[PDB]
């Protein structure tokens, strides 16, 4: 297991405040099998795409 | 999977039975123009620390919130205090038996 | 006698051995509420051997008759009248940091007077006031009458 | 964490499910050691009393009054207790020393430290015998010197004279043979120090209790070697030649046999320390009805017509001398 | 009169305290008020009764988790086991599980036998105390109270009896030059049954063993002696 | 998920009953079995994902 600690990146575009950070992939072999795990943020909401698609 | 943006301890999200042992972790590159803006703005700060089998302490308050946690593995004050069911133990001479030398390299029984 | 191994020989060079078993396990530690650090004691083991086992401790070593006491300066000049963290053999540690002071529970008042019959007479410090004091004591005579359904 | 399982992590996992029971055993050990230390402080403050002695004391200059010798029992460490410490070498100081020899070298037959290497440790008592012997010496010289706090403010020869008043003996023949009866006590003291060369009943019970303690320790030593229905007795070979699931029944049968052995031993220890408490309290009673002040209770301090008594420090007890 | 005759046996004269009965009565009620306020402080006796009630409370609490230990069995709740396994598959663990329960029970009653034996002996010791120095006063020192124990009174306690004690301990002393035992010109010894002898103003006076009071010498405060020893003080005339 | 969860075996049809309070009955609360008494109380410390209280 691993532990992460992410400070929010509050970048303030003029009258549109954002807080966006990077994208992490975890898995075993990262192929069209073995249930690859990709989670990404999109401006205030997280998008988990945890499926065994190609990399 | 666990996250908590609000509140310093983390909470449950979902479980995921796979069976396949998970082996590697990687952070994607983000093709972005300038998040630093000639090193005058913010940057990316993913920090990582691995996990393994440990026994800890979970202190609950009156509202069921994790108050403190004790490692019971790093220091000698990490033990004793957590085995005495307190954040702060009473005075006393408490024995320790949490060390074994194990420097061996050959173990065989033969004729 | 009780099936306990002692030693062997090699079949090559025909030389014998004495298999003394090794040591494992720590000893103890000491803690106080108003203190924040720890007092460590490693009895029946050499301080230099302890430092040669793994590494060198942050606190300096202090070898005693009992053993290797850590994070506590040994101070046999003063004597603690009443201690609560007993190291054994009249020894104790306390926080003001942690230091080692020898313990004795009681002492005799050592009245500055003579010892022999001065002119056939003796110098005795006899009382001159009358004073009483109550004394509190408890003896347990009863226990709660527990039972259990089998 | 060391005895029933030494260092094996798969074994310690099966120890971890039932570690509450051995933790309860450890708490039982903690409270019986608490009663041991409590009775030791009880011994300490019952031997202590309202004692005042003159601070200008020298044991080597002034050491005898009216020609009775005390240099065997005069300490500060007396020769009288050091003779008994010469008669038996298994003192707690000797135990600490025996732990100090077992750090590498010779004497491969070293049972005390391989007991410690197997797990069982004879802890030293919280009071050294040097300060206890000094306390007994201080009480004795308080009984022998003014002010006689341990003799109710009465000189020692006057204690003998006033006691022999109360035992049906007149004073007419007594007033001309104070030196003769003083030499009678001197010859009695020489006889009772010379009797220790022969195997006495006191020697019989002190080596009996220390050999009983050693026999109980050796009984714990063979309990590791007992099968308890298993195909072996230790953990390494059954972790090696078995696959830990067919060996799991062997593991839990050996640990429950060992835990029942510890239950029997802690029952024996609580019975033993109850006996220690009763014997200790009877010792308190006879101390404060003989040496601090004699009492009119016949045939308990000494068989026959009792006169006076003295108490000397002993290994794991007190030595009581009665006249 | 009982306490006045009682402290006479500890070596106190009566002439001084005939004028001082009022202040020792205030000492009595002040000692009772002090020990009554002594329970406000966490003293030993409150610690002792709290230790007793916490000890057997922790014993009966430790009885509860013996149901909840893992043992060799796959769980500790037999209800979900019998709602999880059949009756034939119950006995492969439940018989030695309840055997472990019964070993816990007979072990527990063995410590119950030990503690009831020691508290029976404590009741016997309390019996000895209350029939030797509560309903009477026995010549036996350092048994009911340390130092010069005067008398004791017993109050009721939960699961016990509270033993409060009157003891005598002075606050100030005085040095003096005295001699234990002497003899007279007729070769008759003079020795105190209690107390000492002071020589002042060219006469030999008598003092008690607990308070400095020069009393006139008499024949009732002294034990007689046929001949004095050669190492005793020689007093001329009568 | 022994005797706990959402996938219920309805091979033996049993109607869902209301919580009969203040009586000594046996319970089958979503497969959680046992026997005890329920008293209607008020609690505020419960959470969205949290549904059971343990001693
Ligand atoms: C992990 C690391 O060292 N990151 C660097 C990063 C990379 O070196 C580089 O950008 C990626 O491309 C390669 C493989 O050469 O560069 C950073 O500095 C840049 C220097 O290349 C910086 O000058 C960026 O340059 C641009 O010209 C570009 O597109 O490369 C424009 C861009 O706005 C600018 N970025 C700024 C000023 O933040 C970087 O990208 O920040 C320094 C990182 O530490
Ligand atoms: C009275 O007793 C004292 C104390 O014992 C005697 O003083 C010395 O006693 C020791 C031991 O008895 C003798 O070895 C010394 O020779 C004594 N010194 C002197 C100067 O005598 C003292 O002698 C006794 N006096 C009488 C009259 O018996
Ligand atoms: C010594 O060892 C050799 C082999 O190394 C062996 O053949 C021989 O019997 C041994 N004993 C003696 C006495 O040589
Ligand atoms: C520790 O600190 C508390 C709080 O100031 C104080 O009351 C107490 O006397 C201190 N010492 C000990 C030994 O508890
Ligand atoms: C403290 O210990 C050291 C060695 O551990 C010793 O040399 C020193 O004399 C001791 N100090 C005392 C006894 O005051
Ligand atoms: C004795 O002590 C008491 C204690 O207060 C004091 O009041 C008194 O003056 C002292 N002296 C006498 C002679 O009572
Ligand atoms: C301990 O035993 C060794 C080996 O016999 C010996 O050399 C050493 O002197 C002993 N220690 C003491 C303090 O006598
Ligand atoms: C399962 O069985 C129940 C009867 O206990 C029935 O009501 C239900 O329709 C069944 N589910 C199906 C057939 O999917």
């Amino acid at each position: 297991g691993i532990f992460s600690r992410v400070k929010n990146t509050k970048l303030y575009v003029n009258k549109t405040l954002y807080s966006e950070f990077s994208t992490i992939v975890i898995g075993s072999v990262f192929i069209n099998n073995s249930y690859t795990i990709v989670v990404q943020p999109h401006n205030g909401v997280l998008e988990i795409t945890a499926c065994q698609y190609t990399m | 999977a666990y996250y908590a943006d609000s509140g310093m301890p983390t909470t449950f999200l979902f479980s995921l039975y796979l069976g396949t042992l998970l082996s590697h972790y990687y952070v994607l590159p983000l093709t972005c123009n300038a998040i630093s803006s000639n090193t005058d703005n913010e940057t990316l700060q993913y920090w990582v620390t691995p996990l393994s089998k440990r026994q800890y302490l979970l202190k609950f308050d009156d509202r069921g919130v994790i108050t403190n946690a004790v490692d019971c593995s790093s220091s000698f004050f990490s033990e004793i205090q957590c085995k005495t069911k307190s954040l702060l133990p009473n005075t006393g001479v408490y024995d320790l038996s949490g060390f074994t030398v194990k420097p061996v390299a050959t173990v065989h029984r033969r004729i | 006698f009780n099936g306990n191994i002692i030693g062997f020989k090699d079949f090559v060079t025909n030389k014998t051995y004495n298999i003394f078993p090794c040591y494992a396990g720590r000893v103890s530690a000491a803690f106080h509420q108003n203190a924040s650090s720890l007092a460590l004691l490693y009895r029946n083991l050499k301080c230099s051997y302890v430092l040669n086992n793994i590494s060198l401790a942050t606190q300096p070593y202090f070898d005693s008759y009992l053993g290797c006491v850590f994070n506590a300066d040994n101070l046999t000049d003063y004597s603690v009248s009443s201690c609560a963290l007993r190291m054994g053999s009249g020894f104790c540690v306390d926080y003001n940091s942690y230091r080692f002071v020898t313990f004795e529970p009681f002492n005799v008042s050592f009245v500055n007077d003579s010892i022999e019959s001065v002119g056939g007479l003796y110098e005795i410090k006899i009382p001159t006031n009358f004073t009483i004091v109550g004394q509190e004591e408890f003896i347990q005579t009863n226990s709660p009458k527990v039972t259990i359904d089998c | 964490s060391l005895f029933v399982c030494s260092n094996y992590a798969a074994c310690h996992d099966l120890l971890s499910e039932y570690g509450t029971f051995c933790d309860n055993i450890n708490s039982i050990l903690d409270e019986v050691n608490g009663l041991l230390d409590t009775t030791q402080l009880h011994v300490a403050d019952t031997l202590m009393q309202g004692v005042t002695l003159s601070s200008n004391l020298n044991t080597n200059l002034h050491f005898d009054v009216d020609n009775i010798n005390f240099k065997s029992l005069v300490g500060c460490r007396s020769f009288f207790e050091d003779l008994l410490f010469d008669k038996v070498k298994l003192s707690d100081v000797g135990f600490v020393e025996a732990y100090n020899n077992c750090t590498g070298g010779s004497e491969i037959r070293d049972l005390l430290c391989v007991q410690s290497f197997n797990g069982i440790k004879v802890l030293p008592p919280i009071l050294s015998e040097s300060q206890i012997s000094g306390y007994t010496t201080a009480a004795t010289v308080a009984a022998m010197f003014p002010p006689w706090s341990a003799a109710a403010g009465i000189p020692f020869s006057l204690n003998v004279q006033y006691r022999i008043n109360g035992l049906g003996v007149t004073m007419d023949v007594l007033n001309k043979n104070q030196k003769l009866i003083a030499t009678a006590f001197n010859n009695a003291l020489l006889s009772i120090q010379n009797g220790f060369s022969a195997t006495n009943s006191a020697l019989a019970k002190i080596q009996s209790v220390v050999n009983s303690n050693a026999q109980a320790l050796n009984s714990l030593l063979q309990q590791l070697f007992n099968k308890f229905g298993a195909i072996s007795s230790s953990l390494q070979e059954i972790l090696s030649r078995l696959d830990a699931l067919e060996a799991q029944v062997q593991i839990d049968r050996l640990i429950n046999g060992r835990l029942t052995a510890l239950n029997a031993y802690v029952s024996q220890q609580l019975s033993d320390i109850s006996l220690v408490k009763l014997g200790a309290a009877l010792a308190m009673e006879k101390v404060n009805e003989c040496v601090k002040s004699q009492s009119p209770r016949i045939n308990f301090c000494g068989n026959g017509n009792h006169i006076l008594s003295l108490v000397q420090n002993a290994p794991y007890g007190l030595l009581f001398m009665h006249f | 009169l009982n306490v006045q005759y009682r402290i006479n046996g500890l070596g106190v004269t009566m002439d001084v305290l005939n004028k001082n009965q009022k202040l020792i009565a205030t000492a009595f009620n002040n000692a009772l008020l002090s020990i009554q306020n002594g329970f406000s402080a966490t003293n030993s006796a409150l610690a002792k009764i709290q230790s007793v009630v916490n000890s057997n409370a922790q014993a009966l609490n430790s009885l509860l988790q013996q149901l909840f230990n893992k043992f060799g069995a796959i769980s500790s709740s037999l209800q979900e086991i019998l709602s999880r396994l059949d009756a034939l598959e119950a006995q492969v663990q439940i018989d030695r599980l309840i055997n472990g329960r019964l070993t816990a029970l007979n072990a527990y009653v063995s410590q119950q036998l030990s503690d009831i034996s020691l508290v029976k002996l404590g009741a016997a010791l309390a019996m000895e105390k209350v029939n030797e120095c509560v309903k009477s006063q026995s010549p036996r020192i350092n048994f009911c109270g340390n130092g010069n124990h005067i008398l004791s009174l017993v109050q009721n306690a939960p699961y016990g009896l509270l033993f409060m004690h009157f003891s005598y301990k002075p606050i100030s002393f005085k040095t003096v030059l005295v001699s234990p035992g002497l003899c007279i010109s007729g070769d008759v010894g003079i020795a105190p049954k209690q107390g000492y002898f002071i020589k002042h103003n060219d006469h030999w006076m008598f003092t008690g063993s607990s308070y400095y009071y020069p009393e006139p010498i008499s024949d009732k405060n002294v034990v007689f002696m046929n001949t004095c020893s050669v190492n005793f003080t020689k007093a001329p005339l009568v | 998920g022994i005797n706990s969860g959402t996938t219920c075996s309805n091979d033996l049809l049993q109607p869902n009953t209301e919580v009969f309070t203040d009586v000594c009955v046996d319970y089958d609360l979503y497969g959680i079995t046992g026997q005890g008494i329920f008293k209607e109380v008020s609690a505020v410390y419960y959470n969205s994902w949290q549904n059971l209280l343990y001693d």
